[PDB]
């Protein structure tokens, strides 16, 4: 799977 | 303070080989992928229905130093792995579950 | 979907012995004790300033089957332990950190 | 040359929770506490009757560096832990058995 | 009685991330892929030049039960992994190296 | 430390 | 990498 | 339990 | 490129004690001893028929630094140990299989 | 209640290989062999002077089920191994120390 | 080394 | 057992 970071 | 997400890693056999089906808190199949909008944790709980004795041994990354995921924890029984994502570093990372099994000595990887 | 809390476990020596000082997200000293009013996680991060090579090896419980904490996870470097608390069972539980150290072969326990 | 003492750590469940009852070589219940008058060893043998798959993982100390106990050894099956007490340093120390179990991933601690 | 092949797994950083460059007995870059036309072994030897403390922890497979590789062995220092391939089952399999590292607690995977 | 649960 | 078996 | 040392 | 040899370590009980009988690829009893004429691997596969839960934990040497054997690998299930012999250093070395068992906490050694 | 004996296992190199020299409580070289004329323990303490990173990983036996030694314990740092000998079974047993080392992945055995 | 038992 | 090396 993928993880997407948006602070 | 942040989000604790919970995903269930159901693993079945099909054509003698493992298939990973992710399930959210509502019991819906999901793609597996997540978005992190603030510091938090993703908890994955293994539901091994392959009869192959699967246990999490870790979470593997092709770009392990990209800083998207800060740390990985795992339980002594291999049913749980948690990711810590402090959400400082923006971008995206792809990972794979790494697991042991009792049929043989090769490690099992979820799809890339 | 629930709360991910982050507590820092600062360990110092005083009189040759370990003292545990918990710190919250703000950087304020907190007592350590948490109230969980939904399914979530508590991430504890070790800040070992004792020069004694401390590493988490687990979280210990005198009443381990009271079901207040569902699971413990730990990181391969022993810097992080996480508790999963599904918050189904009401009540209270006391625990202590169990840690290894490099000066000797005894385990270290935070105060009861 | 010194004393080899043998104590049996019987563990039962009561109210779903572990209770530790110590037994000396004569089969008498003892308090658990010992006095060391010269260099020696204390051997503790686990009699787990909790059906919870208990194994010793170590012996934990709140004052691990007080020098009262010099070393801890343990057997590969987790049924035995031994303390080495060289009896150079006078004083007293309090400790707790740390154990794994098969019901869950939390560590079990004997009472402080 | 069969063939013992020796491949070196050179790991460098580029753009802060691991790159795997396989080298054959001649010292020539090879693609990594092997054809096994009898019962034998493949020994992979880690040449970690990433300064990140890489160690093999296993060899992972998306189709771990396809029976192309029978077993994996690894050395206590994580510098060597070997595959046993009895070459009974025809077909093809893709695998990835799983490695620990000292900068963080995520596992490293060679490319799928 | 102590942990208090209130579902 | 890929491994190819031909018995 | 407790351990008491007396050399 | 070199020889992959395969030997089977059959272990039986006789007079309550383990006996090691080695078997070659043809199914013939052999002495156990090998000659290496070039770089290669010796794979030993455990056939434990002692009912004592034997697993390889390693291969032990009285002259471990004589350079005859370069490395030892082992499988996660303890059924396989492999030796790497690069055959640079001539001479002879004697070794013993070291194994765990489930009856007790002593290690088992094959004969010197 | 029985005898706790303390033997030091001094390891040096000679001709590039390990030599084991046992020392008793007095500081006198002893042969290593012990007679046990009651239930007790033998504590062996490693004094590794080989610069090769030796650690006890166990005590190995060619006749592991002869019941002369009941159990082996070892410390987390590998500096101490202890034998429990309940002295019920008469007779004699020969054992060898099994140790890891940091130069290579072979186990080290004291002489048979 | 050798260990000798005499109960 | 014994291992004999002959390069």
């Amino acid at each position: 799977p993928q993880i997407i970071n948006r602070p | 303070q942040g989000l604790a997400q919970f995903i269930k890693v159901n693993v079945t056999l099909e054509n003698g080989e493992p298939v990973f089906i992710f399930t959210d808190a509502n019991g819906q199949v999901c793609q597996g992928d997540i978005t992190v909008t603030q510091a938090g944790t993703i908890t994955y709980l293994l539901n091994d229905q392959t009869l192959k004795g699967l246990k999490f041994v870790g979470v593997g990354f092709v770009t392990p130093f990209d800083g998207i995921i800060d740390a990985v924890t795992i339980s002594s029984d291999g049913m749980l792995v948690q990711l810590v994502d402090l959400d400082k570093t923006p971008g995206t990372t792809k990972f794979q579950f790494v697991l042991s099994n009792t049929a043989n000595t090769l490690l099992v990887l979820s799809p890339d």
